[PDB]
RNA sequence: UGAAAUUUUAGUACCUGUGAAGAUGCAGGUUACCCGCGACAGGACGGAAAGACCCCAUGGAGCUUUACUGUAGUUUGAUAU
RNA sequence: GGUGUAGUGGUAGGAGAGCGUUCUAAGGGCGUUGAAGGUCGAUCGUGAGGACGGCUGGAGCGCUUAGAAGUGAGAAUGCCG
RNA sequence: UAUCCGGGAGUCAGACUGCGAGUGAUAAGAUCCGUAGUCGAAAGGGAAACAGCCCAGACCACCAGCUAAGGUCCCAAAAUA
RNA sequence: GUAGCGGCGAGCGAAACGGGAAGAGCCCAAACCAACAAGCUUGUUGGGGUUGUAGGACUCCGAUAUGGUAGUCUGUUAGUAUAGUUGAAGGAUUUGGAAAAUUCCGCUAAAGAGGGUGAAAGCCCCGUAGACGAAAUGCUGACAACACCUAGGAGGAUCCUGAGUACGGCGGAACACGAGAAAUUCCGUCGGAAUCCGCGGGGACCAUCCCGCAAGGCUAAAUACUCCCUAGUGACCGAUAGUGAACCAGUACCGUGAGGGAAAGGUGAAAAGCACCCCGGAAGGGGAGUGAAAUAGAUCCUGAAACCGUGUGCCUACAACAAGUCAAAGCUCGUUAAUGAGUGAUGGCGUGCCUUUUGUAGAAUGAACCGGCGAGUUACGAUUGCAUGCGAGGUUAAGUCGAAGAGACGGAGCCGCAGCGAAAGCGAGUCUGAAUAGGGCGAAUGAGUAUGUAGUCGUAGACCCGAAACCAUGUGAUCUA
């Protein structure tokens, strides 16, 4: 490009709608803002939730549950993830994070049986579902418990 | 591609190639446009400010009685209304300076060289060596390569004879194979690099 | 980045006076009563550009009343007779021809005298 | 600064894999001899944020 | 010799009517040559003072008490010296 | 680009597209043979507004593209003169 | 045209007119609803003047024509039909 | 903005792990030994020792080295700060008062940054690139000298290892944690341990396990700030702006005092600042001069509008006027040459602008006029649209190098690709349920992400102006009691 011809690319970059800069606008005198009012004032308008007194949302629906101080959540991997390897290919954790298909493992990988395993595969991760177990065994595969 | 090599006495050697990758792409122009933008911002200093109502000098007191006087009602003769009074929002110091995505990055580099070269304004010398800086001998070299433009010359890390005959010439810009930019290249009507400094910028891209 | 006021205030301001001069006293002087004075004059010479065409009409109606009168008939007479006669010059033509030629002012008068027997 | 969340809300709702709300209901703390039996069973189940309340106080949850 | 309050521009009539319901300015009619000077104060809801009366604001302040919550002081006990 | 049909009052307000001001970059220019600014003119565009001449003036300023804003005043019993 | 999904609002003082009711005294330019219109946010013609009534919705130019409400002896266009 | 705290409201809000900047570790008390003085211990000095895979004393051995410093107004040396020296290259022609401008030829460049010079200068001047320079006094860095630290192994019989301390009750406070189930830390009051088989902590508490060793001290760097000094920078201001202050400004002025607090820049290139003459008492003028220009004459560049005045082309003394608009004779004049311009007898129509209202010509509000200034902004987040890059992927943050740039590295981290449940947990399912039932939320039925930009929102004064007031320092009994 030559810096005298520069050109952004279209719908790229509008102009700042400016208000209180006259009546043909249409953003003139009020701004916008209407007629009065308390949503009319400068720092004007009630906190977020606010139903002018009427009980909110949040103060009529009841607190439930706990966080878990133990709970562990893992990362998890797919049969159709793991299509993207080799036949005899041994599936690790470290493979997987290379491979960044997994880029952070949680407390540890899952494999799930969502998709429809194609190789035989040795794969190695902390948990497996049972549907998942079968599929990666059914397919010539194994499975260990890292 | 390829591009004719000329020696440094102006007599035309025979042409080197290109990597593809970085000399032959389609140029983005919309990438190419982002990045000049950018660049042109990053170099603001943005040391600029004004002083509101609480900063001025003074203003403490309420000038005259809420009412009674007949007069205007008035909180401190330094609000903004007030000749001398301070400034209502108006310049503040900060950055302009933001960072696109380092593929966009080096797609909008690979776009300005691959222009540079579809246009031809890429001139590729064996090499640039004075056994002592002179911007005469080095303005003659540019009269024999025929370039009597804009020029980029981008040497090779340290050319320090070569980059000292140079500078001063009002046409030319000198940068290092190194510390090329989107900018320096497109203000550049053309661009004479030498094979060295040629080499070091495809391995560095 | 500041931008003082600079003459774009003067010459809109300007603009406007120009427009108001003729005015009374301060309403050709002063900005604030010109433009005042000058939005007026926008208002009232939108209106008459509409009363133009009324008051011309009506000035041709009465001249074609009177020369219609001298002529032996009334206006409204003389219309409806040209208008079976199949002519239709209009009340600015007709107009024209009372004041100017009323020798082909009583030959219109005359057909529609006959139409209207008829 | 960052914007807060209402710690409240937090407590009160759950974000659901298609980007609703799950809530409690109301009425589910005492006084159940006032309810009938099937008002009991249908107000043990939980509901959605309807789309007005949820307009209202999605900013208040958009990093929960 | 030489100010001031006021002041949207004013070539600044009367009656009846109309109108945000009390018009110099609008309608109909009536009266009235142009410019002043000395006087009067009926009108310009005349000037002066973002009405103090009245109501409102989830305003302020001073005061009161067997309003609420506190607390300085006074007093009683335990404990240490 | 043409034809046809239909449509084009408007406050709060939503959408769209533009005018003008200062500054930055690049390009291309103008200036003691007179810039900006001021004033006058019967000039041009649909609008904000744009030129062109005369006079005054005496040294800086347009234009194209893009960029950034202390970017537009007639009212605040606004402030200053 | 309706739905639905999302970005952005403003509005929460209404007025009168006709019709159907309440309150009132079968008073109010009263008050409170229902219903339609208009004003609000609508210029133009008529009703003397006259937001809300009657006719009628201004993108512009014309010294062209035909009509609506309402009118045709003079003010004042049109029948002393 | 998570875990948490919170009239569980408004809101407040971590820490550890991970990635970086920078890095450095050391001394006593005690036991024990020697000396000394008193009055066998008990105090001064010295030695000795400094810890958790327990260390030390003490007893045996073997070593009298090896390394080091966060010391020194100790010297030597180098550099550097505080003055400076040097530092290339142009003449003509045109206009002009004047050349740097125009035109023709040149020349220099490790110097084409910048400023000045009679207008705009690479080559006229100061400079710049570059080279060089210090008697004296500082400062830094080295080198030396001096000074000061610096021991290994094996045994435990005994001895030491911080007391009104730790800890507890009560009352407060700090920990994001508001007494709460409440650790941990600290203050006041009272009570009050153990001591290596010992003691503390791992968020009440106990046990087990693990980690550590309080009640003694010191310790550079990374970090925060800039009254000042030097050199620079700016899509910062350009005289109502920018500091309140471009100028004799915290001045004038105001106040008893604390305190408040202004206004005010520009002749010309050069004073060449108008010799002399005339009117006048002067002031001020008119000539005459200086000057390119004096309508640049010091109230001095430009010189707007309000406001005031002189001259006059047209009109006006029977007229009821929101002042105009439409129609228009007459008169005057001749343009950006346009079916022109000024004025205007007379005729038609016609109650300003703004604000606020159901409704305002309004006898409701605001504006005396003119000029200037004067109001939705920025930062950090959220969300949507548009755009671009990549795409089941997207992306770096701090930080290092770099011109205060781009860029490179930096993958820690964040979003997305799996959901369901309060949770254990299960998983294209999951929860509820006795249920292979039903139903809820999901998947089938896939697009995200980084950045730019715009709209809106949140935290910040958050579009601008305006209270009566509240609180915390101070100044006031020169009036008055
Ligand atoms: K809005
Ligand atoms: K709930
Ligand atoms: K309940
Ligand atoms: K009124
Ligand atoms: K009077
Ligand atoms: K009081
Ligand atoms: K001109
Ligand atoms: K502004
Ligand atoms: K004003
Ligand atoms: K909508
Ligand atoms: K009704
Ligand atoms: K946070
Ligand atoms: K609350
Ligand atoms: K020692
Ligand atoms: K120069
Ligand atoms: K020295
Ligand atoms: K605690
Ligand atoms: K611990
Ligand atoms: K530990
Ligand atoms: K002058
Ligand atoms: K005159
Ligand atoms: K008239
Ligand atoms: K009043
Ligand atoms: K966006
Ligand atoms: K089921
Ligand atoms: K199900
Ligand atoms: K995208
Ligand atoms: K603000
Ligand atoms: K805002
Ligand atoms: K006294
Ligand atoms: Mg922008
Ligand atoms: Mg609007
Ligand atoms: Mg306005
Ligand atoms: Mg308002
Ligand atoms: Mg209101
Ligand atoms: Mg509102
Ligand atoms: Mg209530
Ligand atoms: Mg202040
Ligand atoms: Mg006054
Ligand atoms: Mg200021
Ligand atoms: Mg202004
Ligand atoms: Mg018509
Ligand atoms: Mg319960
Ligand atoms: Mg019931
Ligand atoms: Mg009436
Ligand atoms: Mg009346
Ligand atoms: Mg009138
Ligand atoms: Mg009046
Ligand atoms: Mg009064
Ligand atoms: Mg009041
Ligand atoms: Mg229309
Ligand atoms: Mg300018
Ligand atoms: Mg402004
Ligand atoms: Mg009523
Ligand atoms: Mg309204
Ligand atoms: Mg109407
Ligand atoms: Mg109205
Ligand atoms: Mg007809
Ligand atoms: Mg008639
Ligand atoms: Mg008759
Ligand atoms: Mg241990
Ligand atoms: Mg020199
Ligand atoms: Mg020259
Ligand atoms: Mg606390
Ligand atoms: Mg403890
Ligand atoms: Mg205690
Ligand atoms: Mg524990
Ligand atoms: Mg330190
Ligand atoms: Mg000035
Ligand atoms: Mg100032
Ligand atoms: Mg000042
Ligand atoms: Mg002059
Ligand atoms: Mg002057
Ligand atoms: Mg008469
Ligand atoms: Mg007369
Ligand atoms: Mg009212
Ligand atoms: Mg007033
Ligand atoms: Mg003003
Ligand atoms: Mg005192
Ligand atoms: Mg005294």
């Amino acid at each position: 490009m030559k810096l005298h011809e520069l050109k952004p690319a279209e719908g790229s970059r509008q102009v700042r709608n400016r208000v209180g800069r006259g009546t043909s606008s249409g953003n003139g005198k009020t701004a916008g803002r209407g007629q009065k009012g308390q949503k009319a004032r400068s720092g004007g308008g009630v906190r977020l939730g606010f139903e002018g007194g009427q009980t909110p949302l949040f103060r009529r629906l009841p607190k439930r549950g706990f966080t878990n101080i133990n709970r562990k959540d893992y990362a998890v991997v797919n049969l159709d993830t793991l299509n993207r390897f080799e036949d005899g290919t041994e599936v690790t954790p470290v493979v997987l994070k290379e491979a960044g298909i997994v880029k952070n493992e949680k407390a540890g990988i899952k494999v799930l049986a969502d998709g429809e395993l194609t190789k035989k595969l040795t794969v190695k991760a902390a948990k497996f579902s049972k549907s998942a177990q079968e599929a990666i065994e059914a397919a010539g595969g194994s499975i260990e418990v890292i | 591609p390829n591009v004719a090599l000329f020696k440094q006495d102006g007599t035309q050697n025979g042409e080197i190639t290109l990597n593809e990758e970085i000399f032959g792409i389609e140029p983005n122009e919309s990438v190419v446009y982002d990045a000049i933008i950018m660049q042109r911002a990053s170099l603001r200093q943005g040391t600029h400010a004004v002083k509101n109502r609480s900063a001025v000098r003074g203003g403490g007191r309420k000038p005259w009685r809420q009412k009674g006087t007949g007069r205007a009602r008035q909180g401190s003769i330094r609000s903004p209304q007030w000749r001398g009074g301070g400034v209502v929002f108006g310049p503040t110091p900060r950055s302009y300076s933001y960072k696109f995505p380092k593929k966009v990055r080096r797609l909008a580099m690979k776009s300005v060289l691959s222009d540079k070269v579809a246009e031809n304004n890429l001139v590729a010398v064996e090499g640039l060596s004075f056994d002592a800086p002179k911007t005469k001998e080095f303005k003659q070299v540019l009269a024999n390569l025929s370039i009597d433009t804009k020029v980029l010359v981008v040497l090779e890390n340290g050319n320090d004879f070569a980059a000292l005959s140079a500078r001063n010439l009002p046409n030319v810009s000198v940068v290092t194979s190194d510390n090329v930019s989107v900018l320096d290249v497109v203000s550049a009507n053309k661009v004479l690099a030498t094979q060295t400094a040629l080499t070091q910028i495809e391995e560095v891209l | 980045a500041r931008v003082k006021g600079g003459t774009v205030t003067r010459k809109r301001r300007k603009k406007v006076l120009k427009l108001a001069k003729g005015y009374y006293g301060s309403k050709h002087t002063l900005f604030k009563s010109a433009k005042e004075q000058v939005m007026n004059s926008y208002y009232y010479a939108f209106r008459d550009r509409r009363q133009k065409k009324r008051d011309f009409r009506k000035l041709w109606i009465a001249r074609i009343n009177a020369a219609a009168r001298m002529n032996g008939l009334s206006y409204s007479k003389l219309m409806h007779g040209l208008k079976l006669a199949e002519i239709d010059i209009n009340r600015k033509m007709l107009a024209d021809l009372a004041v100017n030629d009323a020798a082909a002012f009583t030959a219109l008068a005359e057909q529609a005298k006959d139409a209207l027997s008829k | 600064p960052k914007q807060k969340t209402h710690r409240g809300l937090a407590k009160r709702v759950k974000r659901t894999g298609g980007g609703g709300l799950k809530r409690g209901r109301a009425f589910t703390s005492h006084r159940f001899h006032g309810k009938t039996k099937k008002q009991r069973r249908q107000l043990r189940k939980a509901s959605m944020v309807a789309k007005g309340d949820y307009k209202r106080i999605r900013q208040q949850l958009a990093r929960m």
